C-alpha cells in the first residue's frame, strides 16, 4: 500500500508537466515566426549602412581608432549574449563554451578578457566562477530593441577608445536556415580594412558634405551599433528556436515517463488485488 | 500483534509519588522497508508510543 | 567497518563525500529525466558532472570479466582509490570526458584513456 | 551574548577556475571588415 498512491501522484505530476511543455513549444514556434520577422525587417538598414560605409571608406583616411589595431594589446572586451529565461536547451551552455574558447584564445595572446554580459544566465554562470562582470544588461533577450543595442555599443566603444580595452568581441548564437543555431565569436573592434577590387571601372565622383573623413568617423560607431543590434536579433531568434526544440524534447520525455509510470502503477494495482485475495483466501482456508 | 506491542509498551510509565515515583522509559526500534513507514507493524507501533 | 576508527579519517571522508555527491545526483533524476541538466543551478550542474564521472569511475575491468570482453582485469590499491576519488570529488578531472573513467583501474589507466580520447589530466 | 561576540571577534572563516578549455581556432573567430574598393593589397 501507499506505493500506488505515490505512483498516481507522479503520473498526474508528469501529466501537468507534459501539458505545460507542449504549450510552451507551440508558443515558442509562434514567437520564432515573430523573431524571424524582426530580423528580416532590420536587414535593409544594415545593407544600406554597409554600402554607405564602403562608399565613404573609398575616399577617406583609414586611421580611425576603431580601424587600426594596437601594438601592445593588453585587453579585449568580450560581450556575451545569453538569454534571460531558461527553458531553452544547450543554448546558454553553447554560448558559454564558445566564450571559454575565446577566453583561452585571448590568454594565449597575452590579452586580459574584460567581460560584459547580456542576459541573466550569463550573470549566473560568471558569478558562480568568481568572474568580474564590468556591465550587465537584462530584460531584452526575447525582444531586443535598437536602443538596447545602442546603449551596449556605446558602452563598448567608450571602453575601447579609453579602464580600457584594446579589442572588442561578441559571443552570440547565429541563427541560420531555421535549422542552425550556432554559437559564434566575432571581432567587432578594431575592424580590418579589406580591399575587394575596383569593381566598376571609371565611374561618377561621389560628393561628400562636408568631406569623407567626417562622415566616415560619424558612421563607424553607427555601424558598430547596427552590428550589435543584428547580433541581438539573431540571438533572440536562436533562443526561441532552442526553446522550441527543448520543449518538444521535454514533452516527449514526459510522455515516456507517463508511460513507464502507468506500467508500474498497473503492476502495483494487479499485485495489490492478488495479495488481498491471498489474505482473504488464507483466512477462509484457515477457518475451513 | 497490536495487542502484543501495546501491552508490552504500556508498561513503560512514570509512576506516582505514592508508588515510589519510578520510571520506565521505552525506546522501541522499528525497521521499515523501502521507507514504507505505512506498513502494518510500523503503523501499529507509531500509534502506541509518545 | 566503514568507520573512522577502522578505515581512517581520510578513507571515511572521501567515502562520505562520494556518497553525498551520488545522493544529490539521485535526488535530481526527475528534473534531469524530463528537462536535462540544463535547468539546474551552477552548483548542481557541477555536482552532476562530478557525479557522472564518479559513477563511471566506480566501474572496473574485473579479472572474471575477461571471458566476456577479452580485456584483462585490473587491481587498484585502496590508497590509490582514496586519492583518486578525493581528486574526483574536489574536481581535478572535470575536463576529462565521461568516458575514460569507464572500466579502468587506477589513475594511470585514467590518464592513458583520457589521452587516447583527446584530453589531459 | 557578550562572550559570543568577543569570540566572533577572533574567529577566522575558511579567483576563477581554469576550466582546462583549449584555445579557439583563430580561423573561426570572425572579424568585422570594411570592404574598401581601392587597389592596395
Amino acid at each position: 500500500a501507499a506505493t500506488l498512491r505515490e505512483l498516481r501522484g507522479r503520473i498526474r505530476s508528469a501529466g501537468s508537466i507534459k501539458k505545460i511543455t507542449k504549450a510552451q513549444e507551440l508558443i515558442a514556434t509562434s514567437r520564432i515566426a515573430r523573431a524571424q520577422a524582426r530580423l528580416e525587417s532590420a536587414r535593409p538598414y544594415a545593407f544600406e549602412i554597409t554600402r554607405m560605409l564602403t562608399t565613404l571608406a573609398a575616399e577617406a583616411a583609414l586611421d580611425h581608432p576603431l580601424l587600426v589595431e594596437r601594438p601592445e594589446p593588453k585587453r579585449a572586451g568580450v560581450l556575451v549574449v545569453s538569454s534571460d529565461r531558461g527553458l531553452c536547451g544547450a543554448y546558454n551552455a553553447n554560448i558559454f563554451r564558445r566564450s571559454e574558447e575565446l577566453f583561452s584564445l585571448l590568454r594565449e595572446a597575452g590579452k586580459q578578457p574584460v567581460l560584459y554580459v547580456v542576459g541573466r544566465k550569463a550573470q549566473n554562470y560568471y558569478s558562480f566562477r568568481n568572474w568580474n562582470i564590468t556591465e550587465s544588461w537584462m530584460g531584452f533577450s526575447e525582444q531586443p530593441t535598437y536602443e538596447n543595442a545602442a546603449e551596449i555599443a556605446s558602452t563598448l566603444v567608450d571602453a575601447f577608445l579609453l579602464e580600457g580595452v584594446d579589442e572588442l568581441h561578441i559571443v552570440y548564437t547565429e541563427f541560420k536556415s531555421m535549422l542552425s543555431q550556432s554559437a559564434e565569436a566575432h571581432r567587432i573592434a578594431p575592424m580590418v580594412v579589406e580591399y575587394v577590387e575596383e569593381d566598376i571601372g571609371p565611374r561618377t565622383l561621389y560628393s561628400f558634405e562636408p568631406d569623407a573623413t567626417m562622415l566616415f568617423e560619424s558612421l563607424l560607431p553607427r555601424y558598430l551599433t547596427t552590428r550589435v543590434y543584428a547580433a541581438l536579433l539573431e540571438s533572440a531568434a536562436s533562443e526561441l528556436a532552442s526553446r522550441q526544440r527543448a520543449m518538444k524534447s521535454a514533452t516527449d520525455n514526459a510522455d515516456d515517463l507517463i508511460k513507464a509510470l502507468t506500467l508500474m502503477a498497473n503492476r502495483e494495482r494487479q499485485a495489490q488485488i492478488t495479495q488481498e485475495i491471498s489474505e482473504i483466501v488464507g483466512g477462509a482456508n484457515a477457518l475451513a | 500483534v497490536f495487542y502484543l506491542h501495546s501491552r508490552l509498551l504500556e508498561r513503560c510509565a512514570k509512576l506516582s509519588d505514592d508508588l515510589g515515583g519510578g520510571s520506565l522509559t521505552g525506546l522501541p526500534i522499528i525497521e521499515t522497508k523501502a521507507n514504507d513507514i505505512s506498513a502494518y507493524i510500523p503503523t501499529n507501533v507509531i500509534s502506541i508510543t509518545d | 567497518i566503514l568507520d573512522p576508527s577502522v578505515v581512517g579519517d581520510e578513507h571515511y571522508r572521501v567515502a562520505q563525500e562520494v556518497i553525498r555527491i551520488l545522493q544529490r545526483y539521485k535526488d535530481l533524476q526527475d528534473i534531469i529525466a524530463i528537462l536535462g541538466i540544463d535547468e539546474l543551478s551552477e552548483e548542481d550542474k557541477q555536482l552532476v558532472n562530478r557525479a557522472r564521472r564518479i559513477e563511471r569511475f566506480l566501474s572496473q575491468n574485473m579479472m572474471a570479466a575477461e571471458q566476456f570482453t577479452g580485456q584483462p582485469g585490473s587491481t587498484v590499491p585502496v590508497k590509490e582509490t582514496i586519492e583518486a576519488f578525493d581528486r574526483l570529488c574536489k574536481g581535478d578531472f572535470d575536463h576529462v570526458p565521461e568516458q575514460a573513467f569507464f572500466l579502468i583501474g587506477g589513475l594511470d589507466d585514467l590518464a592513458k584513456k583520457a589521452e587516447s580520447l583527446g584530453a589531459k589530466l | 551574548t557578550e562572550v559570543i561576540k568577543n569570540f566572533k571577534k577572533g574567529f577566522a572563516a575558511t579567483v576563477v577556475p581554469d576550466e582546462h578549455v583549449e584555445a579557439l581556432d583563430e580561423d573561426k573567430l570572425a572579424k568585422e571588415a570594411v570592404k574598401v574598393k581601392k587597389p592596395a593589397p
